[PDB]
């Protein structure tokens, strides 16, 4: 399931801002 | 004529904003006036701590930015934008900046403390919000972006990690580190990968339409429990974002999907929030038919949930972070770069 794929990914914790 | 009441409101709000924008508050407290209690979150060049103001006993959330780290990351002008805009704005769903000041080492922004914790925390734990629940929060973002955009501001970092829930269950928008006052277009690459609009990724000029794309991502993530474009690494995320394909959980109502198709619209000439009718194409969309905009603004609508409040100064709605002692160098760092702060 997409939910299961999300939960197993490395981006369910807090996501950092990016920039140049 | 609801439209004319809105214009009047926004006109006076701009008046108030400009006075403060042209004459920013500066140096309005000192570190020793606050007892530092506990870190509530972190970022690449600083942290936000719960503090208690000694003279009043009020708690606040103090963001402490290391000047040297800001410089090394090339965020000097962004940090100046942050403080100058936050001290000038006033809206029920915007966290207030109460004091700001700096010392040899750090910049300090002392803001309201929102004890309900981040939406991020609540959303990940519960999995996803029902549509009425997501719509309640979404409406507050719509009104907040209508406010900010009318002041020529682009917010540029909408996400659940930067929305707090207050004691009444309402949203407080935090993190103005990428906010910018700009008429016309701008080019910086900034935001958070899941939430970047295609035009930011493809290095085009862009404008406030990127915040409306980000609202599309936020509503999807609130209602699905995961974002519309995710992968293990940012480049994979960008490829999805620019592909022009999006798919919706089978439980999304057809009104929700129609609204999200129009927000997650790669074509700017077609993106809701960006057409002749402006924010009105969003306020009047079927998915928002149950929404009473004025009642929301007045905080008269009953919230979906009220965070547990154990008392003043309690932090149980926030994760624990490693603490580090604040050190103030005996030499001024980066004085010229941050002179107007
Ligand atoms: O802790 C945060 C934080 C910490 C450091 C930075 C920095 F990168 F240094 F600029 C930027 C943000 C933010 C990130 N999202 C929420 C977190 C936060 C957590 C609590 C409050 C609060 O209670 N009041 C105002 N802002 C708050 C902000």
């Amino acid at each position: 399931t997409t939910y299961a794929d999300f939960i197993a990914s490395g981006r369910t914790g807090r996501r950092n801002a990016i920039h140049d | 004529s609801e439209q004319e009441s809105v214009k009047e409101f926004l006109a006076k709000a701009k008046e108030d904003f400009l006075k403060k924008w042209e004459s920013p508050a500066q140096n309005t407290a000192h570190l020793d006036q606050f007892e530092r209690i506990k870190t509530l979150g972190t970022g690449s060049f600083g942290r936000v701590m719960l503090v208690k103001h000694k003279e009043t006993g009020n708690h606040y959330a103090m963001k402490i930015l290391d000047k040297q780290k800001v410089v090394k990351l090339k965020q000097i002008e962004h940090t100046l934008n942050e403080k100058r805009i936050l001290q000038a704005v006033n809206f029920p769903f915007l966290v207030k900046l109460e004091f700001s000041f700096k010392d040899n080492s750090n910049l300090y922004m002392v803001m309201e403390y929102v004890p309900g914790g981040e939406m991020f925390s609540h959303l990940r734990r519960i999995g996803r919000f029902s549509e009425p629940h997501a719509r309640f929060y979404a409406a507050q973002i719509v009104l907040t972006f209508e406010y900010l955009h009318s002041l020529d501001l682009i917010y540029r970092d909408l996400k659940p990690e930067n929305l707090l829930i207050d004691q009444q269950g309402y949203i407080q928008v935090t993190d103005f580190g990428f906010a910018k006052r700009v008429k016309g277009r701008t080019w910086t690459l900034c935001g958070t990968p899941e939430y970047l609009a295609p035009e930011i990724i493809l290095s085009k000029g862009y404008n406030k339409a990127v915040d409306w794309w980000a609202l599309g991502v936020l509503i999807y993530e609130m209602a699905a429990g995961y974002p519309p474009f995710f992968a293990d690494q940012p480049i994979q995320i960008y490829e999805k974002i620019v592909s022009g394909k999006v798919r919706f959980p089978s439980h999304f109502s057809s009104d929700l999907k129609d609204l999200l198709r129009n927000l997650l619209q790669v074509d700017l000439t077609k993106r809701f929030g960006n057409l002749k009718n402006g924010v009105n194409d969003i306020k009047n969309h079927k998915w928002f038919a149950t929404t009473d905009w004025i009642a929301i603004y007045q905080r008269k609508v009953e919230a979906p949930f009220i965070p547990k409040f154990k008392g003043p100064g309690d932090t149980s709605n926030f994760d624990d972070y490693e603490e580090e002692e604040i050190r103030v160098s005996i030499n001024e760092k980066c004085g010229k770069e941050f002179s107007e702060f």
